[PDB]
Order: structure tokens, then sequence, then C-alpha cells
């Protein structure tokens, strides 16, 4: 018997028990998220411990099949995921130290409070608290206070814990035949094996920089427009040629610029599209909205939802009787069980979130026939893109006309279009340089390019050069600014958001072109077009069984990430911004500072 | 007139496992195929060779009813020339098979919360089964080149696995009761006849 | 393997009684047991198949019952034509295992033997041998006393006995015996006799002849 | 009209080979599969072997493992058994039994042959000597070793009052038996009575008149 046959038998046995164990764990988790009781927590923990123990025991047996003799291109992928060591290579003391450090950072971040000076009897949290304050205040001193307090109390409390983190994960990765933890994160995008579709870990850096180089003009013009409009609210705080202060951005990390909408509306007299009143007038409930979602997803050729979907899924908060988490979620419990957890309401926002989770369920349903270890998205940034392209098409005014929730004689002008496009760009275009900077800084820290004593210097030498924001007050090495983010304090990756933002517009452009749509791209309905569903399903069923390169090729026609569709989405806004910025200065200087 | 007891076949309390599939011989009675059309929900009622319409006016020597329960997605594996875990290690029908196959849903009787593990199938075997072959052996399967010495371990496995039927499963993973009618008539005087 | 036991090994019943046989098993065999009838010198005949089902061309008095491990066979109105050996067999798994068997004797009223002694043929003397034949006929019990009185003297160690099978028509038995000697030994004696003692006879019956006649 | 006929039985010396055949008529022999069972003289039934429909699954008994071989002849409607290294206690009557169609090797029942008889001894053949015995009359058959002899009365015309006693083993190494027929006491000798003795193993046919 050759090695390949033993590997196949091992994988068959593994899959057969893995299906049952994972279904038990998933059902326990669903019970813990619907009900809430200590018994449910204990049952969920027992199922999770059994699943983890089974995974560890099966991983241990996997190394005695050498990996260099298997040539099947799908058996090797499963055994590769099984053979990954992780924290097992490190000693017991090292593993305990790492776990303690991670738990300490998580506890410190989740339990950060800020108390106002000279008053111990008044302290504010993050959610709510500092988030609401800096999202709905126009006072320079208050925003400065919140921004400085977060990095003074919470910020300075995580630098020593992050100091040993680097040098410990570095040895963990080195013992795993790597170079650092950055390569461990980058390995998700590596594709070795099939020829012509190869992707290397190092290629990610060059790809990301090349895509970012094409975003700079639009971001700079949006920067200039926001800077011009912000001088009317803070007359004596922003330089016409300088950078945006880091606290005048709506979000306290500067991740999103949505909360600035009221300060930057192009035309405030003309309102936005809201169908909540029409829906409540027409006697719409949760069932009615979800049946519209199902009908829309049927119109493109996608199958119905099963009889068990309409009985086991929770589509409304039961009330005070129960206690469930009202965070929209899509559950693929395995063995043909699919559910949506959502406390929906009669509102446009829930109308779109229903489509988001409905698309998640469709994508999960597509690849149910693949083996257990390959039942995910091809990479970490496909599943949410598929979710959001569905909600893109549901907010179009023609879609609301076709359903009965809009006045049939509603004519669409050329100002509300600009309002909608700016609302979208403040959330989508304003988050990419932040992600690029954060991941680049983490990569350089892990690699060793940034010395231990020159961290924050670089951390603010790059914000002025990449993001265009300057600190209101300078900081020394006693702060830990990056750790103030959730995804840095908790061990998480961040390039996925950039990658998903770039892929979703490629997906939408491909679907719209396949739909024979004529008109502005931001007004595109893929309804009543079977060709726009079959092309998506040609990829939805693949799972991880194929490299993400070919998965993307099957839909967009290109094997690499592209940014041109994102630029083509905001062309009317680009032209309007260039027209409105003929009397201002585009760009920024790396010398000006509020404390200068 | 002694009507043939198809009632004790279709209406049984419990069925048989796939690897140990139950066989019942019926003869010396008058058989009516109209009663078999009860239990209105039929997942599948497919006959090969004779036709269901012309089944009433026929005569045979004996009839054999083979009964068991499988997964829904596996139903298509109980036809001639089919491949799968059920059709290679558990239950096999010949290429020239002439008879009727009746599969109906049994989610309301054969599904329990927590797992109905009484239904088992065979996962590993040295070779395939020949038509109408039943194997109930429980020997350790060897996947390597080292004697297992009658104990499981590295590259040594247990051949039989168990279904985990629950009511919350999907339609494809729900239990389904399957009965196969095979008609055997010989050069001896025919015995099984209808009205 | 699979081990199965039949009990009782021997049974006797009158013409108007009911007979029940039992057959056990060492594991669960479900409805996979069948019963056979075997007359002396004939192949077995299937009576009950699949754990109490009737076959074609069998009287309704034969009925089975059982499931699991222990099984029972039963006869209705007994008849003279039911003298044979009955077997139980399983067909659940590999090597099929039969049972010990059950021999059924039909017990009736006592009859009287008909004794006719055959003098040895001359050919026996022509070949240098001898054989005196003592014949019992139509007596119910299995065997009776057969004694020779050659020259008013008992002989033993040079004779053989044979017992036939029970009749299906009238439930009777028969017996024969042969005495072998040489021509010189036969000529040494002058008087031969056979004495038969039977329950149905008031006195033992002696049939005798002599060399001279 | 299904009929099973066994053949090939006889006498063989210990340590030799012997082949038995079962010929079947009345069904499609090519796709059923068959069984061999045997019965020792004065003992119960004993299953020997089973073979599937095509000819690819063969199963044997442990007591006959390594010496017996089962084969099919799908075409000739015959099933064959080969016996090697025969020992003392292999003397028996062999029946061939019909099984269940295809590879269902655990089926048997209402179709048996008449059986063929096989012995394993070092002795040789012999000729049965027939003598008359003259109410009741009969024939005495003596000094025949190998295997049993058939006795008939007037070519089978006489069917009432006939007793065929079982054979007994003469310590010289032979077998002896006596057959009787009863005539009514009211009617004296009026019809000629002839007993026919047939011995297939030695092919000895004898007609003996009793008067
Ligand atoms: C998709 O096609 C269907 C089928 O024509 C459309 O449904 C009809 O649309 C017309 C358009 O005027 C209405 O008059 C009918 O009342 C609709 N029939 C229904 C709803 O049963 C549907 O509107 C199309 N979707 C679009 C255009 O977005
Ligand atoms: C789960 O919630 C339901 C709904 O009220 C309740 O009846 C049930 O008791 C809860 N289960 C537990 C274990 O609390
Ligand atoms: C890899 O193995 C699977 C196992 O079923 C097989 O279907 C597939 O064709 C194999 N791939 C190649 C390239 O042979
Ligand atoms: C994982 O670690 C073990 C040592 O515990 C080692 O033998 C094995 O090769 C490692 N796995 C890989 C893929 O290198
Ligand atoms: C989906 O379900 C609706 C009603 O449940 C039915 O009318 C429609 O035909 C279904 N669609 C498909 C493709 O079966
Ligand atoms: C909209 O259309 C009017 C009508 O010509 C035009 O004057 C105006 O420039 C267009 N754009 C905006 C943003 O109003
Ligand atoms: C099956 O049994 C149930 C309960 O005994 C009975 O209600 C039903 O009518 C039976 N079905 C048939 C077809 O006889
Ligand atoms: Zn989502």
């Amino acid at each position: 018997s050759t090695i390949e046959e033993q590997a196949k038998t091992f994988l068959d046995k593994f899959n057969h028990e893995a299906e049952d164990l994972f279904y038990q764990s998933s059902l326990a988790s669903w019970n813990y998220n619907t009900n809430i009781t200590e018994e449910n927590v204990q049952n969920m923990n027992n199922a999770g411990d059994k699943w983890s123990a089974f995974l560890k025991e099966q991983s241990t047996l996997a190394q005695m099949y050498p990996l260099q003799e298997i040539q099947n291109l799908t058996v090797k992928l499963q055994l590769q995921a099984l053979q990954q060591n992780g924290s097992s290579v490190l000693s017991e003391d090292k593993s305990k130290r790492l776990n303690t450090i991670l738990n300490t950072m998580s506890t410190i971040y989740s339990t950060g409070k800020v108390c106002n000076p000279d008053n111990p009897q008044e302290c504010l949290l993050l959610e709510p608290g500092l988030n609401e304050i800096m999202a709905n205040s126009l006072d320079y001193n208050e925003r400065l206070w919140a921004w400085e307090s977060w990095r003074s109390e919470v910020g300075k409390q995580l630098r020593p814990l992050y100091e040993e983190y680097v040098v410990l994960k570095n040895e963990m990765a080195r013992a795993n035949h790597y170079e650092d933890y950055g390569d461990y994160w980058r390995g998700d995008y590596e594709v070795n094996g099939v020829d012509g579709y190869d992707y290397s870990r190092g290629q990610l850096i060059e790809d990301v920089e090349h895509t970012f180089e094409e975003i700079k003009p639009l971001y700079e013009h949006l920067h200039a427009y926001v800077r011009a409009k912000l001088m009317n609210a803070y007359p004596s705080y922003i330089s016409p040629i300088g950078c945006l202060p880091a606290h005048l951005l709506g979000d306290m990390w500067g991740r999103f610029w949505t909360n600035l909408y009221s300060l930057t509306v192009p035309f405030g007299q003309k309102p936005n599209i809201d169908v909540t009143d029409a829906m409540v007038d027409q006697a719409w409930d949760a069932q009615r909205i979800f049946k519209e979602a199902e009908k829309f997803f049927v119109s493109v050729g996608l199958p119905n939802m099963t009889q068990g979907f309409w009985e086991n899924s929770m589509l409304t908060d039961p009330g005070n009787v129960q206690k469930a988490v009202c965070h929209p979620t899509a559950w693929d419990l395995g063995k043909g069980d699919f559910r949506i957890l959502m406390c929906t309401k009669v509102t446009m926002d829930d109308f779109l979130t229903a489509h988001h989770e409905m698309g998640h369920i469709q994508y999960d349903m597509a690849y149910a026939a693949q083996p257990f270890l390959l039942r995910n998205g091809a990479n970490e940034g496909f599943h949410e893109a598929v979710g959001e392209i569905m909600s893109l098409s549901a907010a179009t005014p023609k879609h609301l006309k076709s359903i009965g929730l809009l006045s049939p004689d509603f004519q669409e002008d050329n100002e509300t279009e600009i309002n909608f496009l700016l609302k979208q760009a403040l959330t989508i275009v304003g988050t990419l340089p932040f992600t690029y900077m954060l991941e680049k800084w983490r990569w350089m820290v892990f690699k060793g390019e940034i010395p231990k004593d020159q961290w924050m210097k670089k951390w603010w030498e790059m914000k002025r050069e990449i993001v265009g924001v300057v600190e209101p007050v300078p900081h020394d090495e006693t702060y830990c600014d990056p750790a103030s983010l959730f995804h840095v304090s908790n061990d998480y990756s961040f390039i996925r958001y950039y990658t998903r933002t770039l892929y979703q517009f490629q997906f939408q452009e491909a679907l719209c072109q396949a739909a024979k749509h004529e008109g502005p791209l931001h007004k595109c309905d893929i309804s009543n077009s079977t060709e726009a569903g079959q092309k998506l399903f040609n990829m939805l069923r693949l799972g991880k069984s194929e490299p993400w390169t070919l998965a993307l090729e099957n839909v967009v026609g290109a094997k690499n990430m592209n940014v041109r569709p994102l630029l083509n989405y905001f062309e009317p806004l680009f032209t309007w911004l260039k027209d409105q910025n003929k009397n201002s200065f585009v760009g920024w200087s790396t010398d000006w500072s509020p404390y200068a | 007139t002694n009507l043939c007891p198809f009632d004790e076949v279709f209406n049984a309390t419990r069925f048989a496992s796939v690897y140990a599939w139950n066989r019942k011989r019926i003869s010396n009675c008058v058989a009516d195929y109209s009663v078999l059309y009860n239990f209105a929900p039929f997942f599948a009622f497919k006959c090969y060779g004779v036709s269901p319409t012309k089944l009433n006016d026929l005569c045979f020597t004996n009839v054999y009813a083979d009964s068991f329960v499988i997964r829904g997605n596996e139903v298509s594996q109980i036809a001639p020339g089919q491949t799968g875990n059920i059709a290679d290690y558990n239950y096999k029908l010949p290429d020239d098979f002439t008879g009727c196959v009746i599969a109906w849903n049994s989610n309301k009787l054969d599904s329990k919360v927590g797992g109905n593990y009484n239904y088992r199938y065979r996962l590993f075997r040295k070779s395939n089964l020949k038509p109408f072959e039943r194997d109930i052996s429980t020997e350790i399967y060897q996947a390597g080149n080292k004697p297992c010495n009658g104990v499981a371990g590295v590259n040594c496995y247990f051949p039989l696995q168990s279904y985990g039927f629950r009511p919350t499963y999907g339609v494809g993973h729900q239990p389904y009761r399957v009965v196969v009618l095979s008609f055997e008539l010989l050069h001896a005087p025919a015995t099984v006849c209808g009205p | 393997d699979i081990q199965m036991t039949q009990s009782p090994s021997s049974l006797s019943a009158s013409v108007g009684d009911r007979v029940t046989i039992t057959c056990r098993a060492s594991q669960s065999i479900s409805n996979y047991l069948n019963w056979y009838q075997q007359k002396p010198g004939k192949a077995p005949k299937l009576l009950i198949y699949d754990a109490s089902n009737l076959e074609t061309g069998v009287p309704s008095r034969f009925s089975g019952s059982g499931s699991g491990a222990d099984f029972t066979f039963t006869i209705g109105s007994l008849q003279p034509e039911d003298s044979a050996t009955y077997y139980c067999q399983q067909y659940d798994n590999l090597p099929l295992t039969f049972g010990g068997g059950t021999k059924v004797e039909i017990k009736g009223t006592v009859a009287a033997p008909s004794v006719f002694i055959f003098p040895p043929s001359d050919e026996q003397l022509k070949s240098g041998t001898a054989s005196v034949v003592c014949l019992l006929n139509n007596f119910y019990p299995r065997e009776a006393k057969v004694q020779w009185k050659v020259d008013n003297a008992l002989q033993s160690g040079n004779s053989q006995e044979s017992v036939t099978e029970q009749d299906s028509k009238d439930s009777t038995y028969s017996l024969s015996s042969t005495l072998t000697l040489s021509k010189a030994d036969y000529e040494k004696h002058k008087v031969y006799a056979c004495e038969v003692t039977h329950q149905g006879l008031s006195s033992p019956v002696t049939k005798s002849f002599n060399r001279g006649e | 009209q299904v009929q099973l006929v066994e053949s090939g039985g006889g006498v063989v010396q210990p340590g030799r080979s012997l082949r038995l055949s079962c010929a079947a008529s009345g069904f499609t022999f090519s796709n059923y599969g068959m069984h061999w069972v045997r019965q020792a003289p004065g003992k119960g039934l004993e299953w020997v072997a089973v073979i599937s429909h095509d000819a690819s699954n063969k199963y044997y008994a442990d007591s006959v493992k390594g010496r017996f071989t089962i084969s099919r002849d799908n075409s000739k409607n015959t099933q064959y058994l080969q016996m090697n290294s025969l020992r003392a206690e292999d003397t028996a009557v062999y029946y061939c039994a019909k099984g269940g169609g295809y590879s269902y090797v655990v089926d048997m029942g209402p179709y048996w042959g008449q059986g063929t008889l096989v012995t394993v001894s070092s002795a040789s053949t012999k000729g049965p000597s027939v003598f008359p015995l003259a109410a009741a009359l009969g024939c005495l058959v003596k000094d025949y070793f190998p295997e049993p002899v058939t006795v008939s009365w007037n070519s089978g015309a006489l069917t009432s009052g006939v007793h065929t006693f079982p054979a007994v083993l003469q310590s010289s190494g032979l077998y002896s038996l006596s057959s009787v027929v009863t005539v009514p006491s009211s009617s004296l000798g009026t019809q000629t009575y002839i007993c026919n003795v047939n011995h297939k193993p030695s092919n000895t046919k004898v007609d003996k008149r009793v008067e």
C-alpha cells in the first residue's frame, strides 16, 4: 500500500467523525446564541473541547505521512491543514505565557474606561461612551480629550505585553520553517502546486502597493474636499495646505469617515431615499420582507430556501421571555442545516441586512458537497464581498419601484445621486490607506526593519505620508498607538478588509456586464437575469478545493486583484470633486502640526 | 382468500440496517398491489422490467421483500449500475435486476434528538460486494504494511460506522425506508398470483 | 460458529395427541429457521420455513412459532403417517448448522407376533454353511426374546438380529434373526428350535423341526 | 419439475481422490449457487460447502478445509465437488441442495437431491449370495461387503406385506440381510414368487424363486 491510499483512508475516517462532531458543536453554539443559560454554556464548552481534542489527535497522526510524496492536488490540501503545528512546537511554559499575554491584552482592551478629571464619580466606556461622543460632537476640546484619553489609559497599558509578543511569535514561526509572524499571516494567500496560478507570500506586498498607488488621486481629492468643508466647522484649527487632525474624522481610529456626512452633504435641501414609512403603512412584517428577499434571490435562478429554514430560523426577537444576541449571522450547521439569526425590523437597513445574510446562506448552500476541510471561501476575502454585492442591488430606486414601496411617479434627479455616492465613498474610499498603513507597519515590525526604539516615530512618519493625518500632540515610546485597535490587541489579520473591498466591485462589475446593463454602474439591478446568477454559482460551489486565483478568474476573468472597478464606481463623484476643488490645494505637507 | 401480508413488511415497527438488510419470503397467497399504494407520501416508486400498471395481472412462484433504512441522498444508489458507499460495501443490486423499489420518508419514526445510532453501514472493505451479498463480518481493516494483531491503532481501522439521524437534519440527510420487491418464478407451478 | 440443540431427542405419542418440538440457538437469528421431515432412507422435506410459515402441499395441522433465539414446532391432530425424524436448521450466517434430531414413535395397542421358522436351504449345506431363520411379524414393541433350542440346548454367539422400521399404515414392528453354522456342525445336531417370548402371548411360542424331516 | 440427481459415489481406498457431481434440471442453473451437505450412517446432517452463482465466492467447513474443492459448470447444469486425502470417518450420503439466487449463499430449503453414498475402507468388493426361505416366505442375502443391495418382489408387482430388513455387519467383514413377504393363510401356494436382488457396486443381478 502506497502513502496516498493510507492518506485517503485517514481522510475518509477523519471526515466521517468530523461531520458529526462539528454538527454537535454547531448545534450547541446555536442553542447558546438563541437561549442564554449556564447549562447551555457548559454544553457548548463540552462540544468545543471534544472537537478541539479530536482535531489535535488527528493532527498528531498526520505527520507520519510525509507530504512530499502525495500528488493528487486535493488530498494534499487537507493534510496540509491537518499537519500545521501552530503553538504546539513551543514548550509548555511558552504556550502558557503566550495564552496569558493574549488573554491579558483582550481583557485590558475590552475593559478600558476613561474617567473625567477631578471627578471619580463619572467614567465613560467605549461602546457606548467615547464612540458616541466622538461620533456626534463638534467641540475641539472634547474630541481631543477622548482621543488622547484612549491612548493614554488603554494605549500605554499594552506596550510591554506587545514587546514579548513579537519575540515569542517570531520563534514560534522560525521553528515552523518560516521567517516571522508576518509570513505566517501572509501564508493564507500562498498558492503552491498548480502551474500558471502560482502566488507567493512576498508577492502580496508588491500587489498591495501597486493597487494602492492607483487610489492616491481620488483619496487626495476627497481629502481636499473634506478639509475644505471642515474649515467651516473648525475655523481656526485646520491649515489650507496641511493635514487633517487625527481626531476630526468621525471615527476614533479614523477607520471610517461616515459620521462626517452631515458636515459634508453636497445638497442638503434634497432628502435621501427612505421607505420605512411606506413599509409601515403597507403592513409589512418580518415574514413579508424575508419572502421578498427569497423572491429576489429566486429571480436570478438561485434555489429556494428549505422547509427547515422557515421553521428553525429566528427572524424576530421573542422579547423579554428569551434572551438572544441580535447580531445578524448566517449559520451553516452542516448536514443540510442552514439558518439566519437576525432580529429584523420594518426598516430599509434591516431590509438590506436580510439580503446580506440571505446571500451568505446561498454561498454556504452552494458548496455543501465538498469535503469538510474545504468548506470555506477560497481566501479570507470572498464571502463578505458576495454578501455585500447582494445588498448593493437592493437599494436601487428601480428595485424599490418594482416592489411597490415607492411612488410609481418618482423621478430621480442628479443631486440625490451625488448624495448617495458621497455617502458610499466616505465609508469605502476612506478606509483603505488606514489598512495599508497598519499592515505595512506590522510587517516591518515583525520582520525587523523598524528597530525596537523607533516604532512610534515610524508610526507617525507614515501617517503623514500615507494616510494624511497628523497627531495633535506628539508622543514618545511610552504609548502603544496601534494596540488601541481591536484587531491589534486581539490577534487578528487586517488585509482582508482591503482585499474584500477591492474584490466586491470586481464582482459587481462582472455581474452587471453579464446582465447587459446600460447606464451608470452605481444604478445596476441584476434582477431577472439568469446569466448574472449562473456566473456567480460557477464559483460559489468551489469552496477551498481550488486556489483563490482560479476562483476569481472564473468570475471576473482576471487572476489578480484589481482596483479599476472601484475607481469606475465613483467617477461622477470624482468629476464633481475635481470641479469643486478648483479653488483649493490638493496634497499635504509633512511638516505642519497642531503643536508646531 | 388469504391476502398476502404486505402489511407486516411496510408497517413494521423497526427496519433493518444497510449492512444487515432484512429479507422476507412471501408465497401461498393472493397479492393485491392496490394496498401497497397506501402511505401517500412516496419519495420514489420505480420498477424495472415489469410495469406497475401491468403488475396486477401477473403470476410468480415467490416474492422477496428486502427492507432497510438509508440516508436520503443515498436513495439513488439502490438502482442497477450505481456507485457509492452503499452500493459498493453495503447493498448491491445486479445489472439485470427486475423488480420494484419503494422508498419513503421516515423522519417521523427513525429520527431522535441526540442521535439515532442504531443504523450502521460499512465504510471500509478489501474489495466490493457481488449482487445480493450480505456481509456481517467485524474484522479490523488494515490500511498499511504492518500486522494489526487484532487491535486498532495506526493504519488499523474499524470497518462499520453509524448514522446520526436527527429531526433537524436536511431532507437529503433524513432517514428513508426502502423496500425492494423481487419476483422469482420457476419452472415449478406458479404460486404468487393476483386477483 | 453457531450451535443449536434439539430437545427432546425421542418422543412417543398416541394417535390423538399433540406433539411439540423445541430448537434453541446460541445467538439471535431472527426469522431464519426452517424445519425438515425425514423418513428412513429418504431426503428431508421442508415443512415450515421462515420461522412459522406454511408451505404448499402440507396439512394445516403443522404449525411453527418463534422469534429471536428459541423456536417451537407443533403438530395438530396426529396421524399414523407421521413417523419420521424432524430437524431444525438456521440460515443466518456462515456454516449452516443443523440439530441433533427428534425420532417420533407412534404408540398403539399390543399385538401378537406371527412366527414362522424357515429351515436352512440345502444350498447352505452345499456351500458348507448354515442359517436358521426365525421370523417375528406384526408386534408393536421394539424387540422380543428370540432363543434357539438346538437339540433342546440353547446357543449364543453365532446369531444375528434385525429390526425393521415402524409402519405408517398400522404402526407395527417386525424382527428377524439368522443363525450361522457349518455343514458339519449342522449335521452334528438333529433337532432345531426357536422360542419367542412376547408380552402379547400368554405363553412363549416354540417352533421346532428336525434334520430327518 | 425441478430435479436434482447426485452421482459419483462408490468405494475408494483411504488416501485417494474422488469427485462427486450434482446434475440439475428445471431452472436457470447459471445464476443460483448451490450447497453440499452430507449425513453419516446413523448420524445427523452436516453442512459441507457452498458456492455462489458465478463461481467466485466459495465457502467450506473447517473439518473439510484443505482437502475439498467446490466448482461450478454453468452451461452443463452440473455442480462438482473434489475430495482428497480421504480419511476413516468420511463415509456418508451426500446431498446437493439448491440455494438462493445470485450471491445469497445463506439460502436453502425445498429442493434436495436423492443423495449418493460414499465409503472409505480398505476392504474389497464381494458378491451377494442369495438363498430361498419357504404364511410367509422370503430370501436371504449373505456375504456382500461394499454397499447396499436392492430387493424387489416379482419385479415390484408385490407391494403389500413386504418387509425389507436392514443389513447387519458380519464380523468376518461383510453384510447380511433377509427380506420377507407374507401371503394369506387361507390361500396356499398358488402363484410363483421370485425375489430380485440388485447390487450396483459389484453389478450383481440375481433372480431367486421361492416355493
Ligand atoms: C421581473 O420580471 C417579472 C415578470 O414580468 C416582473 O413582474 C411583473 O412586472 C410587471 C412590470 O410592469 C408588472 O406589471 C407585473 O405586475 C409583475 N408581475 C408580478 C409581480 O407578478 C418583475 O417586475 C420584474 N422585475 C423587475 C423589472 O425588477
Ligand atoms: C430555551 O428557551 C425556551 C423558550 O422560552 C424555554 O422554554 C427553554 O426552557 C429554554 N431552555 C433552557 C435550557 O433554559
Ligand atoms: C484526486 O483524487 C480524487 C479522489 O476522488 C479524484 O477524484 C481526482 O480525479 C484526483 N485528481 C487527479 C488530478 O487525479
Ligand atoms: C510539527 O511538529 C512535529 C514535532 O512535534 C514535527 O515532527 C513535524 O514535522 C511538524 N510539522 C511540520 C509540517 O513540519
Ligand atoms: C420556491 O417556492 C415557491 C413557494 O414556496 C414556489 O412557488 C416556487 O416555484 C419555488 N421555486 C422553485 C424554483 O422551485
Ligand atoms: C444637474 O442637471 C442640471 C441641469 O442642466 C445641471 O445644471 C447641473 O450641473 C447638473 N448637476 C448637478 C450636480 O446639479
Ligand atoms: C399501519 O399501522 C397503523 C397503526 O397500526 C395504521 O393506522 C395504518 O392504517 C396501517 N397502514 C396500513 C396500510 O394498513
Ligand atoms: Zn456578512
